[PDB]
């Protein structure tokens, strides 16, 4: 759908506020937070998988963050 | 004096050989330029217009399906055919259905089925494009004459408006009494309109990336189609449902205006009704102050009593604007005006309305000055009847320093390379910086195009951590610097 | 005989002590059950209805703004006030606008601004909920009676269609000549109708997850309202624009029908237009064959000459069906039908039309059989003039086993626990497997909720790779098995 | 937008085909491919970052996949 | 003469080149300025008035709920709806009450309930803010004319009241017989009236901090409101009761006037009825004693006898005041007044009422002098009838030095860095000390804002202990000094 | 209540006497004393916790005083 191609990082952004700046700023973060609240099971699985895959604690946190972000993002 | 009251007002001081200085004009922002012997001018870019736009594509945001037909074949007889399949205004879909003796077939298997429905668009959005040479930039130049009705006034009748086009990029404005100001603008290096589309949906219009517009997933016409009977991606606005193998039918999806509004986040909204008026973007011009002269500098000190008709009012940029009316003889006279200390033994601040003069004895004249950060006294007039106005400026010099540093960094973030021309005087350090930032910005745009601000933050954090944990200090420093810059850009993006 | 010709056909063999078998009746599929000395019956779930629905909540997908008003205040002087802020039908927003002498204000700074517009809804998206007690399942039982037009007929006059309701657990249908069929269906456990909503946007309807429906980001009403004007999340369908920080504006932000259609991907459409007819889901029933009778039992064998009126046709499931006619006397007789090997020494085929009979002389009889793989002989009639017809069944018993395993895996992927009693005759193994499946499926559903099939495949691959590189084989086997199951589920999911 | 929160993964799926199942089964994968095609620059940076972070080929490839998947969707 | 008898009295002595001295004027305190060859004057800032205030907000301190209504829905059927919730005049809350067959509902469970009631405000507290340019300070200048009934007289007609406004930085008073006194007070620095609110509640008003006022948890109104019925955060003045979860009720908390009086502890009260005049704060002034001459320096000495009419009385600051009566001829003459020792060898006293004179013969003259510590004798008149009055000052120079050090420390604690500006002649030492005090006071105000005096004592004690138990002899000294200063401030705060 | 946020440490104090300076000077001290008298049980537990937690005697007294002061304060 058109709604999945937000036209955000295209550049050509000037000092004037863009269309739906205030909302689109945090809409994705709100959506991810709502998904993480409504699907606590998958978050635990992602935490366990990140704990297993990554040796360095930074690697584990990075994998956990990426996996949690991509989980609802596909859906 | 139009620049007074704008929060994005910015100051340019100094000139080069030939008394010129480069300035970048943005629609929201106002620029006040100061020179040693030149009058203070306010520059604002008030209008960008695109003329004779040409449509690039028409998209369908709402459609309706009619004239549904179906055709089915037996399990092993191959795919069926419909007359409409050749038809370009009909949208078709092939599938398979369970077939057997019950259906009237005579053989049990997954026979084919094809259903076609006529596609007719109801609402569309016209993606117009414009040639770069058809842009016209209107710039209003207003001198700090001190006129009473001139402070933060935009109604008109105070300055001069010069229209700039790419064909005629050099233009002269005759500021009656202040000489003539010449603008050697560079419209072609601003927004690159060969890569931008004017997108108009119903009564709202946006300026969008052209490749983004071309990659949109909606049915579209070539743009020159008066018939609207060959839509190219009808598959995106219809859905063929075969819940159980027995039947297949097709339904059109709903109005996509709402989906487009979400898809347009991060696109600046323009006006495309009665002219493709853009109130977005910047323009870089070269200001020529050679023929620009002060007004009334051959006058004499007023030597009369003044009265304050408008009280001191500090602006958002640390300057004060007052309105004084003259009461004495010798009407066309220079106004004595100093910003001294309590004992009047030092001169602490300058005035931005350079050479305030009284054109008419019955007309209030309003002066803008920039007092110091401590206590300063705004003295107006001569010894008999002099009026000393006390004032106190809240800021601090370090505060101003880092405020200007942040403002410059933000300017660099928005204009990129053009930020090195904002107050440039043709120096060598400025040119080295602009070349370096051109190369780095090209690399950065290549490596960060189409990325969200949250992703920018995450990538900056990863890069900064890699730098913070690295054996080679040189690479460590470079990576940490890149990471901090990327984090700042992610924080300041989505303006 | 309404099953013949359906790709999703399941054959259920045998009955438990007490002559009962429990089956799962999915929509779009039919279950053919057969047992020793019992007529072969076809059960299909053809309709599901929810009655007396309640409105949980209304969403607004199309709106309109009017009566826009704006008010402002000087810097530091508080917030602006509009009388419209009191009304809840107005969408109001507070922002900051530059004020100064130019704006008609005495100060110089960001002054507050408020814009209010009236939010009117134009198109609603109702969401309804029905108690599980109001379901009315409709089931159709069609005996393999051999009628000429019954082979795939999905119209009436062939089977008895009954209604399963939570009010009465025992549903009986007296099939003419076949006795009485008794069904003990559990309509409460079929679909969680107290955890689902009947969404209805314009002329379409969807069966959506209740929490997913409640989490939609659109203006909505509680559904108990009688006025229809106090929308709650009005600001999810309205945009407030402050382009250059000098004035504020409001727009109604388009129509959300297309976005809703995109967001409903993954849900199953339903016919809420009249009655809330659902054509998806299953229904677990316990068939009681105790009162069933063979139609032709207590008939003499047909000793006349049979003729073929429609050649053998092979079904998708390997079972042939042939139509024959009788020419001899003693018309109310039963057909001598066998599937012999090529040597005519062993009876290899299994008859699905368990007791073929000739009710009328001048009326063809349909017979469905299950010939063995390879070369077989369909012998119909008695030796003096019997029709010995050769048929070849392409396939293999290993292929049959693999296809049956894949069908069972697909069934367990669709129903989970409920698939363990599809053809279960009680049994200790069946109960143990159902309990283990309940526990493991609860864990898996908790761990894989709201995740798309691509993420399911990715997580399955990651778990598989972790198991393949583990040290302890006890953990490795379990992890690899979980990963493979997850990969299979991701491959089959989203259908 | 509502489009960002589809009904996939709710666990109500039955034998019946869902709404826009075929019409939207591969849409996300095609979208990621189109985004990576139009934005080759960020893909290379993601690959370099994943290689630097990931000690093993499994961690590196997983991180690269997660970054490339999240970036377009978060867009 | 008006400054005699005030507990808070300061003696500013001497002037600098140019004949100006810096003095800070406080409302409760008073200043007496002395200089060579110039009359002694008494200064008292007797009133501060803020004009043209604009209300910033309007809090509610007492409300009343009416027109209560409630509604509920069955469990699992969403939320209830009330038409009253459309209007923002009604305070509404949602909660669940268990429902079932006895509650007229169909199924058992927690069912939502909504309660609404009209919120009316009957008593409100209005917080007004004023522009610093609208302040007007009243200062009374009274020379030590030694007139009858002029000592410690507050009625008036003894001095001249000059009004100091920010419009003019030079205030001029013409004291008859003494010349003109020039004042250059600085209202802008006196007190930030754009960082504090003039809150009036009922018949009492306070000068409160602006952010503290904006942080009050009470139902408020924008202050730009005209209708005055759309209160915000009403829930802070009403409670909703759901004791057993069977029904929900809303009641109004009660009058918040007493809680507001308790919250205002620490605020300084002002008179906001019939004028926004507030008698608190200070005003730094630069008095210029040029153009200021003694009165009656041409009169000849009094060749007559003076009879004491009011026996010597010692002021709180050691300055004796004596009233005498003249009886001889040549009435407008100079009183011969001196403070010698027993033998009259050398003068010890320091007459504070410089050049006492007797304008009218029947008018007693009350001269003030500053005797020395210990025995001294006041000599009045010529040898025939001369008065030799003894006196004992009862103190030490060390005692007075300690007292003055304590007074200066207290002024530093109260006036902050403005203390350095009291009795200043522009020295380099004073300026460097003032800059250092500004820096240290900025840091200390950042670190100790919003903490009670008990917390000040605790912090001072902790820091003293840390410093006195540190290894470094430098860090120890600095920390102990900081702790002792903090302890002193905590002890001397809350005044 | 609005009384729980007094106008105490704002820094607008002058030589003039504030609204309720004398009354409010010792109100909190006396209220703490009264609370200690009324609930001596919590004071002994606070003393034990301070003794256990703090190594230095200064730390012990500081923690004890902080607990004793905060107990009424959160009340
Ligand atoms: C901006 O300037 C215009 C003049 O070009 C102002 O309009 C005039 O304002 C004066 C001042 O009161 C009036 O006497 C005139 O009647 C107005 N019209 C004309 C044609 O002169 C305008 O008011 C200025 N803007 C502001 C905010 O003061
Ligand atoms: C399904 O059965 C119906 C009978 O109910 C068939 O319709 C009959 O067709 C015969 C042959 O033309 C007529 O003589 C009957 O009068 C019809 N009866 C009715 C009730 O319509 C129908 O043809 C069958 N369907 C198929 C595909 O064979
Ligand atoms: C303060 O000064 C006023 C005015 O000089 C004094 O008021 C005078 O009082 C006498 C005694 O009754 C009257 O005869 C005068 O007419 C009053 N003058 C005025 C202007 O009212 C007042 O007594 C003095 N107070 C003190 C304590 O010295
Ligand atoms: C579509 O249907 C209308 C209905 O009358 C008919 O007039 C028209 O010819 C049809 N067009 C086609 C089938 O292309
Ligand atoms: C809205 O506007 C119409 C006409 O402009 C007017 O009649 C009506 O009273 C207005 N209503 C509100 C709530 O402002
Ligand atoms: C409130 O109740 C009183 C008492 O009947 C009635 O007169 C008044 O109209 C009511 N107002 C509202 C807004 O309900």
């Amino acid at each position: 759908s058109v709604a999945l191609v937000p036209h955000v990082g295209m550049g050509l952004e000037t000092r004037t506020e863009t269309w739906m700046s205030s909302e689109g700023a945090w809409k994705h973060a709100q959506r991810i937070e709502t998904w993480v609240l409504r699907h606590p099971g998958f978050t635990i699985m992602a935490a366990i998988l990140a704990y297993t895959i990554g040796t360095t604690y930074f690697q584990r946190v990075l994998i956990f963050i990426l996996l949690t972000a991509v989980a609802p993002s596909m859906t | 004096m139009r620049c007074i009251g704008i929060s994005n007002r910015d100051f340019v001081e100094g000139v080069s050989g030939g008394s010129w200085v480069d300035i970048v004009l943005e629609h929201g922002s106002c620029v006040t330029t100061m020179a040693k012997n030149k009058p203070t001018l306010d520059f604002e870019l008030i209008k960008t217009e695109a003329k004779h736009p040409a449509t690039l594509r028409k998209y369908c945001i709402e459609a309706k399906l009619t004239n549904t037909t179906t055709a089915s074949r037996c399990p092993t007889q191959g795919e069926p055919s419909l007359n409409e399949e050749q038809d370009k205004r009909f949208v078709c879909k092939h599938s398979m259905v369970d077939r057997g003796w019950g259906n009237g077939c005579g053989l049990f298997g997954k026979g084919g089925i094809v259903t076609c429905a006529m596609f007719t668009c109801k609402k569309n959005m016209e993606g117009k494009i414009v040639q770069p040479e058809n842009l016209e930039y209107t710039i209003v130049i207003t001198p700090h004459s001190g006129e009473e009705n001139a402070v933060g006034n935009d109604t008109g009748k105070h300055g001069k408006e010069i229209k700039v086009t790419p064909q005629s990029s050099i233009t002269e404005a005759e500021l009656t009494g202040y000489g003539t100001v010449t603008m050697e603008c560079s419209p072609r290096t601003g927004l690159d309109f060969n890569e931008m589309v004017l997108l108009q949906m119903e009564n709202k219009a946006w300026l969008v990336h052209r490749q983004w517009f071309l990659d949109l997933p909606l049915p579209w016409l070539p743009g020159a189609d008066t018939q609207g009977s060959n839509w190219i991606q009808k598959e995106t606005l219809v859905t063929f449902k075969n819940p159980h193998a027995k039947k297949q039918d097709v339904v059109v999806l709903g109005s996509q205006e709402g989906a487009m509004h979400t898809a347009l986040t991060g696109a600046t909204e323009i006006q495309m009704s009665s002219g493709n008026l853009l109130f977005t973007g910047h323009l870089k011009c070269r200001l020529r102050m050679d023929k620009l002269q002060l007004k009334g500098m051959s006058y004499s000190m007023c030597t009369g009593k003044f009265k304050v008709v408008k009280e001191i009012a500090e602006t958002q940029h640390g300057t004060i604007v007052i309105r004084v009316q003259y009461e004495g003889d010798g009407s066309p006279c220079k106004i004595p005006f100093e910003i001294m200390d309590l004992e009047k033994r030092h001169v602490l601040g300058r005035l931005i309305t350079v050479n305030p003069i009284v054109t008419e004895k019955d007309s209030p004249v309003n002066i803008e000055a920039e007092p110091p950060f401590g206590d300063s006294y705004i003295i107006i007039g001569v010894e008999p009847g002099q009026l000393k106005l006390s004032w106190f400026k809240k800021g601090s010099s370090i505060g101003q320093m880092f405020e200007t540093t942040m403002r410059g960094a933000k300017r660099m973030a928005i204009l990129g390379d053009t930020a090195w021309d904002f107050g440039s005087l043709g120096g060598v350090f400025t040119s080295i910086g602009k070349a370096l930032h051109q190369v780095f910005g090209a690399i950065y745009g290549a490596a960060f195009s189409g990325v969200s601000w949250t992703m920018k933050i995450l990538i900056g954090v990863v890069i900064t951590w890699i730098g913070m944990n690295s054996r080679s200090t040189s690479l460590s420093v470079s990576l940490v610097l890149v990471g901090v810059v990327t984090l700042y850009l992610g924080v300041m993006v989505q303006a």
